[PDB]
């Protein structure tokens, strides 16, 4: 009962590419999912919380949402900042603990 | 707000790990401190939080009786220990402060780790 | 009375404690001490249930015999005939802290109004459409529980008022 | 009117008005059901303030107002009471008191022409904020400096309307979401639009 | 893209002539087609556009009672008719594919043509 | 209104020649302008769109911009392929049509 997501999605610079994240009944679609962006060799920070808000300082181009039992985050423009790791974090009720994604790497094309 | 972890230190197998992180610049008693670990090259994994106004240290099912968790509010730090560390536990450990404060099991849907301390890697 | 009034932990709204059963004025000044049937002055000259929970300061007036509202018709409904007292006092340096208190949840959506003196500790997803949402709280399907975090920045009408309804 | 209210005309219309000139259709003197609106695509945001979307049928009103326009994915959450944004302040100001529903769904199959669909625009720059529930059409240049530009597309003086085409190669954040706003009001007149 | 339109035949005034534009290599229902003519002694003159998904078209304030513009879906060709032609209509005819998609009169400021076609001679 | 522009361009080959396209306030200054050239017995082809960009395929040696009511086009060097007529076009609301220039025939010296 752990979140799964593709290891890497490739997109050309200048427009948007999407990172998908699919979960079970007790992981996604019952609880909120949060997105963490990890700079290389540093502590990961907030990227997307509660699926339609953003923390202050984040530019208004990171749009993540969920519809059913899966969630997708769309990142627009890949120049020098989105070549990092994106984690899919949500609360698991059955195991009574936070569980995380495998770790998605985004590279330019 | 800043959180400062302890330094890196290698420990032999069959020993304990003394890793600590210090909170400063905010009200210590009003924010839960989780713990998040990271194996080098793998994804993230969860440890369990601390309610720093009482003694309620919930843990995950994979580390139910292998960890020892202690609050030291006299020196505003939070300690933790590992019992019988193996080569599978060679990783880096973050401590993170979630916004708000709840200690129940069914309240973590409104809990995201806002600020994260620096890493301190431990090996075999 | 010392066990239920000074208790360190107060339960949330939807799953309230029911403790079976000194002086009561040795506490903080009371927001509302309005006994029904019996009078507070003749009470000391005169089966006691002690149900205690926490309420947002706006919704304290909803704890009264026979009136609707939000939590009243979903979480704690008093019967039409009542013989007890309601004791609501301030609690701002105990149950409120910066960043919010995400413990004291309340049930917001239910199928219908509940019977008097009833609690229901459930979380199954409410269905607000025609598609059967078995486990997906997506669009037009919402989770019942909701938490109002308590901040010292908030005004008087949003502080957590610890309350007890000493139903005789 | 003995048949259903024409919500099929406002939902299944072949074209939608743009943001800066959003339509205001009135439904009155018609028996309403509110039971056929879930037959469309799964909505991206079906959220009602004030009246829950379950007691719509048995609650009885006096007038129904429908607003209809198309907006990008990044600004769906801006359409909300007490929200600050590019459409939330300059194109469509929803008041803090709002009794109704907002319905936003995906239409990236017949409302997006490959190579660009410039037919929809929004207003970027304005002299001030916008009063709630108000619309306006501007065909003159907006100045921002200390000189009256008075109709020359030059420096520090810009055209207000900006278009935004929907190519199918875009991601979720820039697809054309069709959004309608159903608005109700208090009982100041005898009720005519009512459940059956 | 490929955009070739059929030739025309010199006609005598007081008659109707048909000029056909053929489109290929792209999706015919997702673009606009514009009619522009070249007569000697003057520059390009503009007439109107057709949206190949419905009947909504637009004309010019000079060509109102002399041009009728219709579409087709199965052949994906646009047919344009000249009625009551005079000696001032001696021109070659260009059908131009315009990038984007506009159907209102406040939309055309971003409407720049993409590909033109080889002309067909029309003479009084 | 009707766009106006000089019918002839004077200049020896091998250096820069500037040509202008003048209109009115309801024609230019609110809407963009575009440039076309007409080859002998051939369709017009794009030069400049959005008043300062060049499409993919055209030479990068052509520079043009608008400074007000009129718009100026600057060309570099006169070859035989540059000897075709150059056209100026824009959009105006007051007539609801695409107004076009009269033409500029350039001849080498
Ligand atoms: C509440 O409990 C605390 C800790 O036992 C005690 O210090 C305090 O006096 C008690 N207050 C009342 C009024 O019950
Ligand atoms: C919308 O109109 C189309 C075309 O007539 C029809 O196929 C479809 O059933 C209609 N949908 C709704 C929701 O009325």
């Amino acid at each position: 009962p752990v979140l799964t997501q593709p290891p890497s999605a490739s997109g050309p610079p200048g427009q948007s590419v999407s990172i998908s994240c699919s979960g079970s009944r007790s992981n996604i679609g019952t609880n909120f999912v949060y997105w963490y962006q990890q700079l290389p060799g540093a502590a990961p920070k907030l990227l997307i919380y509660k699926n339609d808000q953003r923390p202050s300082g984040v530019p208004e181009r990171f749009f993540g949402s969920k519809s059913g039992t899966s969630a997708s985050l769309a990142i627009s423009g890949l120049r020098s900042e989105d070549e990092v790791d994106y984690y899919c974090a949500a609360w698991d009720d059955s195991l009574s603990g936070h569980v995380f994604g495998a770790g998605t790497k985004v590279t330019v094309l | 707000v800043q959180l400062v972890q302890s330094g890196a230190e290698v420990k032999k197998p069959g020993a304990s790990v003394k890793v600590s992180c210090k909170a400063s610049g905010y009200i210590f008693s009003d924010y839960n401190i989780h713990w998040v670990r990271q194996a080098p090259g793998q994804g993230l994994e969860w440890m369990g939080w601390i309610s720093p106004d009482s003694d309620d240290t919930n843990y995950a099912q994979s580390f139910q009786g292998r960890v020892t968790m202690t609050r030291d509010t006299s020196i505003t730090t939070v300690y933790m220990e590992l019992s019988s560390l193996r080569s599978d536990d060679t990783a880096v450990y973050f401590c993170a402060r979630s916004v708000g404060y709840c200690s129940l099991n069914s309240c973590q849907r409104w809990m995201w780790f806002d600020t994260w301390g620096q890493g301190a890697l431990v090996t075999v | 009375f010392d066990e239920v009034f000074n208790a360190t932990r107060f339960a949330s709204v939807y799953a309230w404690n029911r403790k079976r059963i000194s002086v009561l004025y040795n506490f903080a000044p009371f927001f509302a001490f309005k006994c029904y049937g019996v009078s507070p002055t003749k009470l000391n000259d005169l089966n006691v249930y002690a149900d205690s929970f926490v309420i947002r300061g706006n919704e304290v007036s909803q704890i009264a015999p026979g009136q609707t509202g939000n939590i009243a018709d979903y979480n704690y409904k008093l019967p039409d005939d009542f013989t007890g007292c309601v004791i609501a006092w301030n609690s701002n340096k105990l149950d409120s802290k910066v960043g919010g208190n995400y413990n004291y949840r309340y049930r917001l959506f239910r199928k219908s109004n509940l019977k008097p003196f009833e609690r229901d500790i459930s979380t199954e997803i409410y269905q607000a459409g025609n598609k059967p949402c078995n486990g997906v709280a997506g669009v037009n399907c919402y989770f019942p529980l909701q938490s109002y975090g308590f901040r010292p920045t908030y005004g008087v009408g949003h502080q957590p008022y610890r309350v007890v309804v000493l139903s005789f």
